[PDB]
């Protein structure tokens, strides 16, 4: 994916799993989860941003 | 082709005995070509004995079936067997005989119509029943084409037979020598 | 591009000009939801039940059958008087032809045209030209007779008598 | 004391056949304009701020909507814009 | 958990196909479709005029009426299995 795109959630124990979110930045390190994905719900913990991976993340 | 104006349909085979090409409404489309076939030729042999079983019932009788016959019936005969087998007696159960006998050689005939739908070496019709052989025996004759010909006028024949005396006393030797 | 029926609203793009009775009357997008070949298909098989019961409502008026002779003329009083047997018998016959159309759909759906199940006996509609000309008509009498039973039917509820019978009494309005 | 026939028949469609399309009539047109409210509400600038200090001007262009429910639901069901397919929706990972 | 056991003789029936393999006919499995078929109509005309002789039940029923009655349900299996057959090729 690319910075600012829209993207569909793809990690079955996330919050926002199938919903849609936008992309913050993209870490270029070796990090597992270098996906920043925010988002216009918060979770039940009040949390609205979240890391992920490529293979749980599509854009739309 | 019978009739010009209306065609012989596609699927009925020229090659196949007894065709004439007489389908103007074209019936040989909606059903399977060969049933069509076998129920034709069972339909003739059928009709063939009624027909004749019309006219001998009339020139000769069976000793004894007079008493548990009217004089002069054809399908009255029928109901009036039954009724006296209905009734009980153990001399009138000609009609059982004759629906087990038929119906027990139907039952073991039952594969061959499948077997031939499926592809099967016999052809429609041909249950090799030639004991004597001169009929069907080496090349033959027209006697295949004869038995279709002579099947088709048995079965509009016995439905002019069984049509009179419905309507009239008289049987079928009667009504042909005297005409009303 | 707008409907020729509704010049007002859009065309259904569902819909086409090939479609045999086509005049782009959709105003709710049934076809939009439902696949077009379904919704064909409905539509001429219930236009041909209609068409055959329409004719049945007029038919006996003229002649009855020599068995149903005493069979009352009006059609829903007839519904009753036939034995529950009888109804059991017109039930198999009607399994049997839908046989044909339980395999055409569900096993050979894509293939083929609305309302085909191979019976042309007479062998019309051969040549492409007639044919168009057989199935357009095909279509709309059965939209006609859809609407005509549905009017014979109601109007035998109010004036029990068939419809040559209303005619000829000339019971129309209620009263 | 009266009873009420309620299985159908039409000599008695006044108790609760008659009364019931009355109120299928209005809880449709209810659920139809709160649902054409909160569709508004999401393409607003803050979306939650419209559901408690309600857009009353537009709420009243919604409430009129109503009375034609049924066509306008039916329209919306078949152009695949009622029902929403089943993978944009969050479920349980179960 | 552990292997479950089933009876010798046990072959996978499970099928994604028009008709499912004729193993799920068992002893039946090399009947023909036509066979079936003509069973069909054959026990339900049989059944059904047996049952419709037993009707008004009595405390004498004819018990081959009875037993010829049961072909009835018979006959709905075997136009399965003739509908399974015709679509196996059989
Ligand atoms: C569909 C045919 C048919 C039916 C339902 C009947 C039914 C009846 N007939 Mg009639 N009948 C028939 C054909 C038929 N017949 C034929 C073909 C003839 C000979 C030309 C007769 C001659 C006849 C006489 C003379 C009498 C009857 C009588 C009767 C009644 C008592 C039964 C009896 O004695 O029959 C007897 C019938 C026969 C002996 C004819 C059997 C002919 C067989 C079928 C020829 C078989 C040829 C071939 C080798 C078979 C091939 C087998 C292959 C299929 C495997 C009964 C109502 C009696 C009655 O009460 O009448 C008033 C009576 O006296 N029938
Ligand atoms: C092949 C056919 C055939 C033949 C050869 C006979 C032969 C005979 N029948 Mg007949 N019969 C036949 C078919 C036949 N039957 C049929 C199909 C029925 C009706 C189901 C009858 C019903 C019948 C009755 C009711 C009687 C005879 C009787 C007789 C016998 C004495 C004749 C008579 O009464 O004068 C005679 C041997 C009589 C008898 O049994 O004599 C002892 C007698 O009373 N027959
Ligand atoms: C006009 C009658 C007629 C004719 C020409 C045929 C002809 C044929 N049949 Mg068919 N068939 C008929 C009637 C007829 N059948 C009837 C009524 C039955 C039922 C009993 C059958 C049952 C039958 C079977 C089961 C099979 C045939 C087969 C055949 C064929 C080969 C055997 C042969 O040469 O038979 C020649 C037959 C005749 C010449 C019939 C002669 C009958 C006599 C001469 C006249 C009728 C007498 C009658 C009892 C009444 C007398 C008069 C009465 C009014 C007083 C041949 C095409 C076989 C086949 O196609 O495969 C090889 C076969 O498997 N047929
Ligand atoms: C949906 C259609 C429908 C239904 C439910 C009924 C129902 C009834 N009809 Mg009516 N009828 C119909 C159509 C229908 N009919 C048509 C189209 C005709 C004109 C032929 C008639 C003519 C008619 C008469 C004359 C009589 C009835 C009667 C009756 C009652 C008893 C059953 C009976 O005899 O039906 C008969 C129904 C038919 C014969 C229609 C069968 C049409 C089949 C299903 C389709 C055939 C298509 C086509 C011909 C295929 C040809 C193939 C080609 C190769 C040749 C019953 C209430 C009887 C009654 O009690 O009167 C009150 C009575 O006497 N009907
Ligand atoms: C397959 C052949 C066949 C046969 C043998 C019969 C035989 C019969 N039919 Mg059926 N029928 C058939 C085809 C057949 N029908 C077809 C193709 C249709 C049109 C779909 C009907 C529609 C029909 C009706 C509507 C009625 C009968 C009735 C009857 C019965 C007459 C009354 C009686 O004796 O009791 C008789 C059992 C009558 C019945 O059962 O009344 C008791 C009756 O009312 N039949
Ligand atoms: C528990 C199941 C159940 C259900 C679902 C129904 C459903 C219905 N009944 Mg009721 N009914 C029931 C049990 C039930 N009934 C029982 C147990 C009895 C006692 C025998 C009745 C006695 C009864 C009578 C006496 C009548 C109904 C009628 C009706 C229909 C009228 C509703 C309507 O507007 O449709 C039809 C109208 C439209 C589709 C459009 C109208 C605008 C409806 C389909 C009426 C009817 O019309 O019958 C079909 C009627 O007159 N019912
Ligand atoms: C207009 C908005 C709206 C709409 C279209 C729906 C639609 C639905 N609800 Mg929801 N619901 C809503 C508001 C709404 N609800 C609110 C505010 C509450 C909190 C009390 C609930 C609580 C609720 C529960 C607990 C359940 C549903 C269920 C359902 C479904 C079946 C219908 C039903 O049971 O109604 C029931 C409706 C209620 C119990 C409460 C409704 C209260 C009012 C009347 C509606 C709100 C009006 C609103 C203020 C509109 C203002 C518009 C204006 C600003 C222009 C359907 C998906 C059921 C379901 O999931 O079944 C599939 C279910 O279990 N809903
Ligand atoms: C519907 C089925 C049916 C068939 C398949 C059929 C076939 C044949 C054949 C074919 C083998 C011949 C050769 C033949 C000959 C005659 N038929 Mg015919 N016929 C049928 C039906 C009726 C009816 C209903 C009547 C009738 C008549 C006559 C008379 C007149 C004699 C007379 O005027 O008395 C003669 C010569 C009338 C009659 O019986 O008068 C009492 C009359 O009522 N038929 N018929
Ligand atoms: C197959 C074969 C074998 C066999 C065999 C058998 C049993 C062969 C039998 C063949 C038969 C029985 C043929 C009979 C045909 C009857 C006809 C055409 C009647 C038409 C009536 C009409 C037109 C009429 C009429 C009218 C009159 C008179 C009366 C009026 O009231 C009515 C009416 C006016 C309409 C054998 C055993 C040889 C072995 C061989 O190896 C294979
Ligand atoms: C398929 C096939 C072929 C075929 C075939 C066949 C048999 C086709 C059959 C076609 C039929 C039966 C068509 C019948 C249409 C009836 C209509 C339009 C009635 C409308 C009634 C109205 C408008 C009304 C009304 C009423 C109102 C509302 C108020 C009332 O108070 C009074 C009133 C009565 C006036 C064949 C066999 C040739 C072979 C070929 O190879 C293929
Ligand atoms: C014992 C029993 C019963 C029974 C019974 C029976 C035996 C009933 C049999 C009934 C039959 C055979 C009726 C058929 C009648 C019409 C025919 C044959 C027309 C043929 C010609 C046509 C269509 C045209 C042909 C043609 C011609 C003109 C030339 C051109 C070409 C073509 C168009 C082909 C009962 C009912 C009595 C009751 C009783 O309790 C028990």
């Amino acid at each position: 994916v690319k910075r600012g795109s829209k993207v569909r959630i793809l990690r079955k124990e996330s919050y926002w799993y199938q919903d849609i979110g936008t992309v913050a930045t993209i870490d270029t390190s070796g990090i597992r989860y270098p996906v920043v994905v925010r988002f216009e719900k918060v979770s039940y913990s009040g949390v609205n941003t979240n890391n992920f991976s490529l293979d749980e993340v599509v854009e739309v | 082709r019978a009739v010009p104006f209306a065609p012989a349909p596609d699927c009925l085979p020229e090659n196949i005995p007894g065709y004439m090409g007489f389908d103007p409404l074209g019936l040989s489309t909606l059903c399977n070509v060969e049933w069509l076939r076998e129920a034709e030729i069972k339909h003739c042999r059928v009709a063939m004995l009624a027909a004749a079983g019309s006219i001998a019932q009339d020139l000769y009788q069976f000793p004894g079936v007079e008493k548990i016959v009217g004089s002069a019936k054809m399908t009255g005969v029928h109901d009036k067997i039954l009724a006296a087998a209905s009734t009980g007696d153990y001399k009138a159960q000609a009609m059982s005989q004759i629906l087990f006998w038929t119906s027990f050689l139907e039952i073991v005939t039952l594969p061959a119509v499948f077997e031939t739908m499926n592809g099967g070496p016999r052809k429609p019709g041909v249950f090799f029943f030639d004991p004597l052989g001169l009929g069907k025996g080496d090349k033959m004759g027209e006697m295949e084409l004869k038995e279709i010909k002579n099947g088709r006028l048995a079965m509009i024949g016995v439905g002019g037979m069984v049509h009179h005396y419905l309507l009239t006393g008289k049987g079928p030797i009667q009504f042909l020598s005297g005409i009303p | 591009e707008m409907s020729e029926a509704i010049p007002f609203m859009p065309k259904p793009a569902n819909i086409d000009s090939s479609m045999p009775g086509y005049a782009g009357f959709d105003p709710l997008g049934f076809t939009d939801y439902y696949s077009a070949k379904w919704m064909q298909e409905a539509e001429i098989k219930h236009g041909r039940v209609c068409m055959l019961a329409a004719l049945g409502m007029v038919f006996p008026e003229f002649a009855k059958f020599p068995q149903f002779a005493s069979f009352s003329t009006n059609p829903l009083e007839a519904f009753y008087q036939v034995s529950p047997a009888g109804w059991g018998q017109i039930f198999l016959f009607i399994g049997v032809l839908e046989t044909f159309s339980y395999e055409k759909s569900f096993y050979n759906f894509e293939g083929g045209a609305p309302g085909a199940l191979g019976f042309d006996p007479l062998r019309m509609s051969s040549n492409p030209a007639s044919a168009k000309q057989y199935a357009a008509a095909e279509v709309r009498n059965g939209r006609l007779a859809m609407i005509g039973f549905s009017g014979m039917l109601h109007h035998a509820i109010v004036s029990k008598q068939g419809p040559i019978t209303q005619i000829v009494e000339q019971n129309f309005y209620p009263k | 004391l009266p009873h009420l026939i309620t299985d159908g028949r039409w000599t008695h469609s006044g108790e609760f056949v008659i009364p019931g399309l009355l109120f299928l009539y209005v809880a449709g047109w209810i659920g139809w304009v709160g649902r054409s409210y909160v569709l508004f509400a999401r393409t607003a600038d803050k979306p939650t701020e419209k559901e408690i200090i309600i857009d009353v001007p537009v709420a009243l262009s919604f409430v009129s909507t109503g009375f034609i429910w049924p066509f306008s639901a039916f329209k919306e069901f078949t152009s695949g814009n009622l029902i929403v397919p089943a993978d944009e929706i969050t479920v349980s990972p179960r | 958990f552990s292997p479950v056991p089933s009876p010798e003789g046990t072959k996978e029936t499970y099928w994604e196909t028009k008709a499912p393999s004729s193993d799920v006919l068992g002893i039946g499995a090399g009947v023909s479709s036509g066979n079936f078929a003509a069973a069909s109509v054959f026990a339900a005309l049989v059944g059904g005029y047996c049952t419709g002789q037993v009707i008004p039940l009595t405390v004498e029923p004819n018990p081959l009426f009875l037993a010829g009655s049961f072909l009835l349900p018979y006959s709905w299996a075997l136009h399965v299995a003739a509908w399974i057959q015709k679509n196996n090729g059989k």
